[PDB]
Formats: structure tokens, C-alpha cells, sequence
């Protein structure tokens, strides 16, 4: 595990990082990345929202073993996927993500780069960003395990957070290491 | 001796010295090269990056402005601020050095025991039609100095020159939006070296101006870090000016008229590509009443899709956005017929709308005309010119500057609009007229403070330089800050979409809400719905 | 002892006290027959002069009403006066007493160290829906007393006995009236007698009322010098209300539900002539929403065209005309739906209208929503609601009333409009609500200087009976010279078409011009233009 | 003549009756009678005009040396007149005008009662009557002769003038005798 890493017990936790309002920044590209380790076949393990009415957001989960991710900008969800390797097997894993309008990517540890390029007429930006969180409990599938360097459009939540973040707010099962 | 070196070579600014005691100096950097010229093979083409020297480049005065003609009143009239069309002369004076190698900016930076640190900058995109014009008009010392900003006047490709498009791939237009855009690279890499924040880049700009700001955040070629905020004067990328969409129909008749009509796209680019700059800049091609020949044009890359969509879409990045409109933008429309008793002929004001409905939509008629007669009046000729007037003031401004801040607003960026009700009174303009399309501009550069000036003759009053510092103060305080308020009896409040708080700038400031709610209504939500059946 | 001779025999009123230290006495002559019984063969047969008696006849007590029925809820909630519904207990205990043979009129005397000569005559014509009601509820004494002048409640033949046509010669309907002509004609005879002056009669009248005043004035029936001026409160007869223009349909509707649907009117006629007046009295015909069933009708004699066409036309003669309405008239039309938060939600809003237009018309749904919506607050509940009652109240209340004041003075007669803005605070309307219909009576009939009554059960402040005197001194003046102002801080200014002065009263009386100016045009101006496609 | 006569002199005059504004009677019907005597082929002796705007008017004249009335309260114009008899010699003569709505009624002397009614569709009302000339100097025929016991539903105008009445006005070549 790379540097800050969190563990998430039974009951499991969460961590939230609240943009405060008039910076809720908005992308037409993203990169994502985070280092995990699990033992399940269901949970997510990231999500970023948009401000309540727009309905813009990402997220990263564990669908059957296999890390993936699902996303949305303002036309339909794309989804990208694992689904070659396998990463519940409690060992370390590094996943990257990355967007560019409905164009997106997926790498797991060192399996080949993976290419999403969405359907027809695709919307671009993110807009207002307000909330990323990390435990995957909020939409109902806990996570357990470590998460390690967070690292989301240039912030590393994970250590802010150690760092009493005046804006990343810790509840739940979760623990720093 | 003013020296600064940059990424491209050095080069010395001339120092000047303001007409007031308050006002410190300023180093101007006048003629300074953004890009490669759009000549020959590059005309028609993405601006390319300037090549760079090695001695010390002299940037002390104008470079030549970009191919343009104004003298023959061919110049829409309405579109055009009030202060260039009532002093054609002046203007002329500015414009009358032109070159196909046009593409240059002009950097004002200020000289200091009050703030340490780089200072803010503040990029004004000048524009009138998108066929003329200069930053060289607008000299922001005054700006630049009151408020410990730095300032630049940018010059781009107008004309057939900046927008030609063929509708296909032989000529993708929206080349003068890609050179501001140019600009702008050139901004957030070397205004380091004067001292700027390329942190704190706000571009502004009024009217056709405006529109390019606006323009500029839909636009991809606009990422993230470029620039952070906005201010949209009298001025949106919704109005029916803002763009060409029949860029191929205006293109073939500059073809036609230049002998070039070929029936192949190409070979058309490459014949106008051809011919002498100042014979495609003399044609006469002219556009539909209250739309552009020559512009912006929704290519599918820079300009990505409908401006009014994108907007709906929230297909923008997240800036810090200030806009407004004025009292009475559309001066020129009415003013064209207003009798010698200052009232409006209730045959022309039913003629002015049955037209007016013909050009922009092609029985709302009635509908428009009932929404805009004081009926506790409805005989009053006077009146009956003020709301004569509104009809377009409404429509072409106001309308369209509360669509757009009432989505910037739902879309996360933090808006502030404004209502500017105060204009100098000279005697060019009307007694009975109001602050027209652009009466803010000398008060947002401001000229006040220095007196009158052969551009800008009115008789400045202590309220004009008054004001002037008010809304100066205003304007830099949010290219500081992104907050109007910030740093330096009224607190300009946010503009929402659920309260949609304005400044209703005049001689007592104060913050109203809902500006017009009315016809702002009429023609966002009711007109829509009735052309709807 | 009281007693007056008349050209029909002598009769004895009673006189009566007031409830007030100021108030002189009044000598009453209640019941009255100014009319022979409309019975038998008399029935749907214009009105005959009465029979002469040779004893004194006892005048003492109110007679029997016409044949009605209002206890089971069959009656329009919106139609009616607040105060008629909000109390149908009180009400009954009026119209219990029924009779086919109700042609009778009360008189209210004065009795004098002020004026000395005749005094001018006020005959209050009664109304609600032309179903029910009997001038015994409006007791014009404190009127009578504090003004100096005569009062005469009428009564006349309501419902179907007394407006039902057959569309052709079988029943020419506007029986009720003729009968109302009938009591014109007796009084401008007998009414000299009680000290009355013939030749200063004003006729008045609220809502269904305030309707005959004006069709009164349509008829030719209503010969020169018959009556001199006419007050109509919160009553026209350009209402979608006022008139019957499908009386076969709901004639034979009639007759079907009392077995008579022949197939020839006359017969359908004596068919009807027969049954007891209870059992025809007793149906349940049903007429459109917003319409009438039975009432006046367009006979081609008594009322010779539409109304509307007659007034543009100048067809009636020259009175002097004081009428006016009410702020929130159709209080009945939206406290249907006003929840427990004193709201209205935009979906009952959006259907109200749809509605409404469905009714009245037979796209203008569109543009009514849109005048209606307080776009400066375009979702509070509250106000969603205000205007929602206003457009009931502008469409079938102010705009009539504008029209009819606009034309009348057009042509020559001396008009004074008035808005009234206050009310009593009780219980039973709502605390949002304001001026409903009807709510003026009361002060017209001086109710306030003799406190609360079963009728009227509101606790009166101080200002009520303030503002009651303020009323029936300007209904009593106009009914003294035909000028609100004479003889007896505002002065109420005629109301003429080009600036439309009407007095705005409340607790601050003062003229204001052009009520309601811009939804008023949008009814008489813009929706006809429209609907004119 | 009958009781108050006046007679025009050559420069003609004229004898206007001005109504108190909130007094401009409207009338369904009308009763008008003069007695005249002139040596004229043309000219007009009385004529009533509604407030300006309004167009309803009424007028007495003699055309060709035959009295007749025209009027109009809305619909056309509507005239009657009495082309047997002659009246311009000179003599005294009596003429009676009735209107009701369109139709209308003349009598001159003793010769039969001419009736004229009206063809479609007629209005009634003679709306806010402002002004009663005698004289027909305004409507451009003088007229030269003597009036006597003029009565306009009700007016008898002539006495009226006589007494100094407040409304009236004379001016011109008129004397009373
Ligand atoms: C003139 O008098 C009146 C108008 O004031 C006319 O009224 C009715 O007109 C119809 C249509 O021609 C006749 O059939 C009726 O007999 C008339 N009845 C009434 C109410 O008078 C009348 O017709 C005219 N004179 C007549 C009866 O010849
Ligand atoms: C321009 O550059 C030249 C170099 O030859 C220098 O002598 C001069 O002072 C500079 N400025 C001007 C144009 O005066
Ligand atoms: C240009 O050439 C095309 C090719 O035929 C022709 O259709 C078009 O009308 C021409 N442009 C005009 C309108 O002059
Ligand atoms: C001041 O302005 C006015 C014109 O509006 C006029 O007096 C003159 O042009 C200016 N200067 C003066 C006082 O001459
Ligand atoms: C009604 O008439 C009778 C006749 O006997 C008379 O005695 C009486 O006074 C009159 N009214 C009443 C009940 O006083
Ligand atoms: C009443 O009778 C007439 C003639 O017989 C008929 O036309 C009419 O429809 C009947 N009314 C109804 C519909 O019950
Ligand atoms: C006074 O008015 C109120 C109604 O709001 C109620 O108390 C009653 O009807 C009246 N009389 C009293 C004080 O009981
Ligand atoms: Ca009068
Ligand atoms: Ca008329």
C-alpha cells in the first residue's frame, strides 16, 4: 500500500470530501486513481456527485469480482470494466481511471489499457462537482478492505483527510493506518 | 527604460503619465505579437505561435489593425455602441493603419506602496460586429492604474478574414476566435513576466465583445486553467447576432462578387486565399436585418454545437461570471423614427413590430404589441416610444443576458448581474434617451477620471468620475477576487436563478430583483410557446 | 297614526326606531302591491295594474316573497353575495313565506328640521342569480333616515316564473322585468303622496341587481322620465351571467322534468300555466357554468338587441350613472381550492384556467396563464392565488363594468366609477380575503350605525361605521342631485373614457384613474382580438 | 303669428340654445312645431345637433319652397316632407314634426299627416342633444322671414330667448317683435 491507507471495517465507514460552494469545479476530462485491496464481490469504493438537481457522477465498484466504473455527464451512463482480471482476492490492486467527455479509460494493475468510446451524440462536462465519497455506504454497498493514494483531479483525499481536512468529514467503521 | 523579457525576446514598453493627481503611472506595451501573421497561406487558418527575436523589440506604439471599413455608413447601425457610431471620425482615426498582419495585444501595467504580489489580469475582447474595431480604442490606463490591475486590449481577424467558413471542411471559420484564444495562451505563459497572475485571468469584454466571452467558455479549445472568470457586457453568444448560420450562403456571395463562385469549396478557399486583403474586405454582403453575415459559426470543434444548447446542457467549465445589460441598448432602433416632438406615430410603432416579428420570426404580432403599450396611457406618443424602445432592449439584450445568468448560476458558477441606468449627457444623444448599447464602456475604462477625451468628448460631471470609481472598483475587485465586494451602504449579492439579485447600477446604486421579470418572461417562456403551435 | 292616500286606496305603515342616537325615526310601508297577482292566466303574462280598495288597507308587515328555493346547495356558490351563503340560515327565515302573488314593494319614509320640499326616491332592485331573494332583506332605513330621502325595496316575479321564454311567441320571458317597470311606473305615480319627488328617482341595485338596473336602461319599456339616474354595484348587463341565450333549451328542459316536452310551444305553455307553482319551482335545471338557466332575455321588445351591441350602439337614453366593483369579487371562485396554507398549487392554478377558458370559450389558455403569474414570485402559493381570484374577478366583474362606464359617458351621461376596497373582518370569510361581492351593501344600507343584525352579524369597528357614513352620503347626494358631492379631502371626479377617474374607496377614499388598466384591455382588447383568428 | 315671433333680416341670424352639459338630453322620440312665414327657395329654420362626436342631428328646412324635415339618430338619414302644398309665399304657416326611432311624421296646416317609415334595420336613439339653431346661418342657408311659438319637446325656445334665458344666444340681423 502507497503511503496514507485507511481501513474499512465491519459496518463499514465513509469518507466525504465536501467542495465548499463557490468551488465546485466542473471538468470535460478526469483522472482517477486508487489502490485497493478486498475480499467482495459487491461494493463501491468511490463516487463523486453533482451538486443535488444536475445529474451528473462517477463511480467506482466492484461488480462480481471485477473493478469497473460508471459515470454520467448529461446524456446516458457509461460504464467501463475488468472483467478479464480478478481483484477480490484480498491482495494489492491499482486501478486508473480516466475521461474525456463520454470517451473514457480503465487500467488495472498492468493488464492492458482499457477503451470505452460511448455511442452516438455524447455530452461533455461534469458540471458542479460537490462530493466525493469514499466507503461506498451512502449508495448501499459497503465497502471492506484498504484504500491507499487517492488521487482525484489533482486532489489526494486520502491524505487530506489524515490531515483533518476542514472540509473531508470521517464517519463510520473507518480507521487510518 | 521599461524592459521585460519574455519566452519569445525582450522588449520595451514606453511609460506614461495619467491626467489626474491620484491616478499613478503606467507602462504601456503597445504593438506586442501573439501569434504568427495570418498571411498568405495562413489566412484562413488556426493563428500560429509568433516566432521569437533576439535583440530588444520596440513595443511602444499600435501596431496596424486588422482589414476593416467603416466610413460608408455599411455599418449596422444598431449593433454598433453609440459612442462609435456619433464619432465615425475619431473612430476612423484609429483604424486607418490597417495590415493583413493585425494579430497583436496591448499590455497596460501599473507602477507602488499598496499591494505586493502579481497582480490580476484583465483581457478586454473589444467588438462591435465582428467587422470592425480595435483594442487600440480602448486604452485601459486608467483601469489598469485605479485599480492595480493589468490590462489588455486585444486585437484579432475580423471581418471575412476572422469568420469565412464554407459550411464544409474547406474553410471551418471561427479563425478570430481561435486568435483569441491565441491570445490568451500568450497571456497565462508571459504575463508572468509583467508581473500578472495567470491565476487570475478575467476576460471582459461589451457587445459583439461580450459575445466572444461568452463564446470563449463554450468552447473546448478553452481548457480548464486558461482563464477563471468572465464579464459579458450588453452582450451574449445567445443573441441573433452572435453567430452565422448561414456561413456558406454569405461565403459564395463574397465569392460571387470577387469572381470566385466555383462550384468546388476548395477551390473557392484557395481563389479568396488569392486575392488582394483589401478586395474581400470591400465587397458588400449583406445579412438578413438583426443577424451577422460574417462570425462565429457552430463548426462541431470550437464551437461544438448551438450556443443556446450547450448553455441548457451546462456544457462549460466553471468560471466566475459577471454580465449585464443597460436601460436602453436598442437607442439606435427607434431613434430612427422618432418625430420632432419626441413621440413615436402609433402607425410606425404597429409598423416597427409587424417588421420586427418578420425578420426575427418568420399573431404573436398582436401579442407582442399589446404586451408593449401602457394602456393607462395608451395614446401618449413619448410613451409610446420608451416602450417602443424596450421591445428591442428586451429582446435583443436583456432577454438573453438572464437566460445566460440564470444558467451559469444552475450550473454552479457564481454570477453577478447588472442593470446599468446612467450615461453621460452630451449633445449627441437625445435628452429623452437613456444609457445606450455601450454608454457603460467609458465608465468601466474609467475615462472620467482623466476628462474628456477626443473619443469620448461628453462634459464628465463629479457624479460621472464618481461613478466611474464606483464601478471600477466593482469590475477589479473581481478580477481580484471573484467577488465584486472583494477586497475594497451596497453589497452586490449573488445572482441565483430562485432571486435573480442584480445591482441596479445608476446614482444610487442598490440591489433589486427579478430585472424586467416581466418581458423577460414574454420572450423566454410565453413567445416560445405559442411559436410552439 | 301613519296613513297616506294613494290612487288605489289609503294604506297604514308602522313606524320604526333606529338603533343609533342620531338616526331620526322612519315610518314603514311594508307590502305594498304596486301590481296585479301574476296567478292563474296571469302567470308568464306581463304585469297588470293593481285593484283599488276603498278601506285603509294595513301596509304593516312584509308580504308574502315569490316562489324560490335555496336550502339544498343547487344555488351558484359565486353568483351570490358572501353574506347570502356564509348565513342561507338567516336568509330562509326570510323567503319561508312564499306565494305566487308576490308583486308587492316596501317604502321607508323619513320623518325634519333640514330639507324642506320633496324628497328624492332610491328603489332598490334586489338580485342574485334571478333565482332568488326579496328586497325584505335589504331594510333601508338608516339609509332612508340618515340620507333624507325615500327607500323602496321591491320585489318581482324571480325564477322560471318569472324570466322562462320558449324562444318564439309562446313566452317572451322578462317577465320579472316588466314587473320591475311596473314598480317604476306605481311609484313615479303614488310615491308623490309619501312626500317623494318623481322626478328624482334613482334605481340601484348589487350583482343580479345592479344587471336590471342596467338592462332597465336598454329597454325601451323604460320611457323619458320614467327614472332619472342609476347606481349598479358589482352588476352588468355585459356579464356572461345576465342574460339567457339558449331559453327554449333550458324551456323545454323544464318542461320535460315536469312532463310538457310537446312539440308545440303554446301548448308547452299551458302545459307549464297549470302545475302548482311549487312543483315547477321545485325542478332542477342546470345551466352551463359561469351561465344562466332562467333570466332576462333578448325578446327583440323589451330588450331589443344584445345588450353589448346596444350599448356600443348608444341605444339607451341619458341618466346619470354611478357604478363600480369590488376588489376581490370572485372570493367563491378560488376558495374552492385554497389549501390549508393558504395556497394555491400551480397544477389547481394551470386547471382553474384550462377550465375557465373551456366554459367561456368555446392558446388564449396560454396567454391568460401568463398575464396572471407574478413572474417576480412565480411560485409562492399566496399570490399564486391572488391572481388567480383576480382573474375571475377582473373578467366577469371589473372589465363589464369598465365597458359600461366607457360607453355610457361616451354618450353623454354623467358617469362616476368607484372601487371598493374594504370590507368587515368576521369569521366566516377568510383572513386573506378581501372585498367579496356584496361586501359594500352593508355600508350602503348603514348597517354599521345600528351594530350588528341577524342579516349581518359582523362586529362593526369604528370605521365601518365611520366608513358606512362616508358611502351613504355620496349614494344619497348622487340620489339628491346626480353628483356624488353635492349637496352635503376627495372629491369624486367624473369618470370619463380618456382618463377613467374612479374614487378608490376604502379607509382612505381617493381618486386614482384607470382601474385595473392592463387586465382590463386584456379582456375587452386583446383576448377578442385573438379569438378573432 | 302665435305669441313671440322674430324676424331675420337680410346678413340672415341666428338663435342658438345651448344645454348645461350634464342636461344634453337623449330622446327615443320627438315633438317638434314652428310657424314660420319667408319668401325663400332654399334655407333652414331650425336645426338640434347632438355634442360633437356623436353624429344623431335633426333639421327643419324648406327645399324648393316645400318644408321638410331630415334627421339621423344612427342608421342613415332619414327625411319626410311635404311636396304638394307650397309654403314659400309669403304666408303664415304651421308646420309639425313627430319622430319615434326611424320612423316619423310631418304636417303642414291642415293637409293630410305624411308618414315616412323608414326601411331595414333602424336605431332609435337621438343621443346627448347639445344645441338647437335657429336661423340656419351655420349650415349655410340663412334664413329671412319670421318664426313664431317654436316648441321642441317641450322648449318653447322662442319665449325662452325672448326672457333672457341664460342659454340662449342671439346673434346676428334678429329682432323680436
Ligand atoms: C314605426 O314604429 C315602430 C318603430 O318605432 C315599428 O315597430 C314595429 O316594427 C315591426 C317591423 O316592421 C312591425 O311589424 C310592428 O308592427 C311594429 N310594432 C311596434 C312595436 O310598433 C312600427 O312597425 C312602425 N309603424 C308601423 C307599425 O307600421
Ligand atoms: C527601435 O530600435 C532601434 C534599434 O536600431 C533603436 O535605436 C530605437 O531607439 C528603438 N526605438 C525607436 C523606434 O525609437
Ligand atoms: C454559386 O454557384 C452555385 C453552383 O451552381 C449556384 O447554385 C449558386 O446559386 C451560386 N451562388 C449565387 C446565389 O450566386
Ligand atoms: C461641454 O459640453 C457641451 C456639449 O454637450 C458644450 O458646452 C461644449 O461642447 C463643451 N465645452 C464647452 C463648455 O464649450
Ligand atoms: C287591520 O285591519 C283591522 C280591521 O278590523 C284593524 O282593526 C287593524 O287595526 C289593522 N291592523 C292591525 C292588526 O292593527
Ligand atoms: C323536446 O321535444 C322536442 C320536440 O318533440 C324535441 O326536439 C326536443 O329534443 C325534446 N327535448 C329533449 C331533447 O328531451
Ligand atoms: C364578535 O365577533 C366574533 C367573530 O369574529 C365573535 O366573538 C362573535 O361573533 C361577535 N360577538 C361576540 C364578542 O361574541
Ligand atoms: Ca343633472
Ligand atoms: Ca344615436
Amino acid at each position: 500500500h502507497a503511503g496514507t491507507t485507511y481501513i474499512f471495517s465491519k459496518g463499514g465507514g465513509q469518507i466525504t470530501y465536501k467542495w465548499p460552494p463557490n468551488d465546485r469545479p466542473s471538468t470535460r476530462a478526469d483522472r482517477l486513481a486508487i489502490g485497493f485491496s478486498t475480499v467482495q464481490k459487491e461494493a463501491v469504493l468511490v463516487r463523486v456527485d453533482s451538486s443535488s438537481g444536475l445529474g451528473d457522477y462517477l463511480e467506482l465498484h466492484i461488480h462480481q469480482g471485477k473493478i469497473g466504473v460508471k459515470f454520467n455527464v448529461g446524456t446516458d451512463d457509461i460504464a467501463i470494466e475488468e472483467s478479464n482480471a480478478i481483484i477480490n482476492d484480498g491482495k494489492y490492486h491499482v486501478v486508473r481511471f480516466t475521461r474525456s467527455g463520454g470517451n473514457a479509460t480503465l487500467q488495472v494493475d498492468s493488464w492492458p489499457v482499457i477503451e470505452r468510446y460511448p455511442a452516438g451524440r455524447q455530452l461533455t462536462i461534469f458540471n458542479s462537482q460537490a462530493t466525493i465519497i469514499i466507503g461506498g455506504k451512502e449508495q448501499g454497498q459497503p465497502f471492506q478492505g484498504q484504500l491507499s493514494g487517492l488521487y482525484y483531479n489533482g486532489l489526494k483525499v486520502l491524505n487530506m483527510a489524515a490531515e483533518n481536512d476542514a472540509n473531508i468529514a470521517i464517519v463510520g467503521n473507518v480507521r487510518l493506518v | 527604460d521599461p524592459l521585460v523579457t519574455t519566452n519569445f525576446g525582450k522588449i520595451r514598453g514606453i511609460k506614461k503619465e495619467l491626467n489626474n493627481e491620484i491616478l499613478g503611472p503606467v507602462i504601456q506595451f503597445l504593438g506586442v505579437p501573439y501569434a504568427a501573421p495570418p498571411t498568405g497561406e495562413h489566412r484562413f487558418q488556426p493563428p500560429e505561435p509568433p516566432s521569437p527575436w533576439s535583440d530588444i523589440r520596440n513595443a511602444t506604439q499600435f501596431a496596424p489593425v486588422c482589414p476593416q471599413n467603416i466610413i460608408d455608413g455599411r455599418l449596422p447601425e444598431v449593433m454598433l455602441p453609440v459612442w462609435f457610431t456619433n464619432n465615425l471620425d475619431v473612430v476612423s482615426s484609429y483604424v486607418q493603419d490597417q495590415s493583413e498582419d493585425c494579430l497583436y495585444l496591448n499590455i497596460y501595467v501599473p507602477t507602488i506602496r499598496d499591494s505586493g504580489g502579481p497582480k490580476p489580469v484583465m483581457v478586454y475582447i473589444h467588438g462591435g460586429s465582428y467587422m470592425e474595431g480595435t483594442g487600440n480604442l480602448y486604452d485601459g490606463s486608467v483601469l489598469a492604474s485605479y485599480g492595480n490591475v493589468i490590462v489588455i486590449t486585444v486585437n484579432y481577424r475580423l471581418g471575412v478574414l476572422g469568420f469565412l467558413s464554407t459550411g464544409d471542411q474547406a474553410a471551418k471559420g471561427n479563425y478570430g476566435l481561435l486568435d483569441l484564444i491565441q491570445a490568451l495562451r500568450w497571456t497565462s505563459e508571459n504575463i508572468g513576466f509583467f508581473g500578472g497572475d495567470p491565476l487570475r485571468i478575467t476576460v471582459f469584454g461589451s457587445g459583439a465583445g461580450g459575445s466572444c466571452v461568452n463564446l470563449l467558455t463554450l468552447s473546448h479549445y478553452s481548457e480548464k486553467g486558461l482563464f477563471q472568470r468572465a464579464i459579458a457586457q450588453s452582450g451574449t453568444a445567445l443573441s441573433s447576432w452572435a453567430v452565422s448560420f448561414q456561413p456558406a450562403k454569405y461565403a459564395r456571395i463574397l465569392a460571387t462578387k470577387v469572381g470566385c463562385n466555383v462550384s468546388d469549396t476548395v477551390e473557392l478557399v484557395e481563389c479568396l486565399q488569392k486575392k488582394p486583403y483589401k478586395e474581400l474586405v470591400d465587397q458588400d454582403v449583406q445579412p438578413a436585418r438583426y443577424h451577422i453575415a460574417f462570425g462565429p459559426v457552430i463548426d462541431g470543434d470550437v464551437i461544438p454545437d448551438d450556443p443556446q444548447i450547450l448553455m441548457e446542457q451546462g456544457e462549460f467549465l466553471n468560471y466566475d461570471i459577471m454580465l449585464g445589460v443597460n436601460q436602453g441598448e436598442g437607442l439606435k432602433f427607434v431613434e430612427n423614427i422618432v418625430d420632432s416632438d419626441d413621440g413615436v406615430s402609433a402607425s410606425d410603432f404597429d409598423f416597427a413590430v409587424s417588421n420586427f416579428v418578420d425578420n426575427l420570426y418568420g399573431v404573436l404580432r398582436e401579442t407582442i404589441k399589446f404586451m408593449y403599450t401602457d394602456w393607462a396611457d395608451r395614446h401618449n406618443p413619448e410613451t409610446r416610444r420608451k416602450t417602443l424602445l424596450a421591445l428591442f432592449t428586451d429582446h435583443q439584450w436583456v432577454a438573453p443576458a438572464v437566460a445566460t445568468a440564470d444558467l451559469h448560476s444552475n450550473f454552479g458558477s457564481p454570477t453577478y448581474f447588472y442593470a446599468f441606468y446612467h450615461h453621460c449627457q452630451t449633445d449627441q444623444v437625445p435628452a429623452w434617451a437613456d444609457a445606450a448599447h455601450g454608454d457603460e464602456v467609458p465608465y468601466v475604462l474609467g475615462i472620467p477620471m482623466i476628462g474628456p477625451t477626443e473619443l469620448f468628448p461628453c462634459n464628465f460631471s463629479k457624479n460621472d468620475v464618481m461613478l466611474s470609481a464606483v464601478v471600477m472598483t466593482y469590475w477589479t475587485n473581481f478580477a481580484k477576487t471573484g467577488d465584486p465586494n472583494q477586497p475594497v451602504e451596497v453589497a452586490w449579492t449573488r445572482y441565483s436563478q430562485k432571486d435573480q439579485l442584480y445591482l441596479h447600477i445608476g446614482l444610487k446604486p442598490r440591489v433589486k430583483e427579478h430585472y424586467r421579470a416581466n418581458k423577460v418572461n414574454l420572450w423566454l417562456e410565453l413567445v416560445p410557446h405559442l411559436h410552439n403551435l
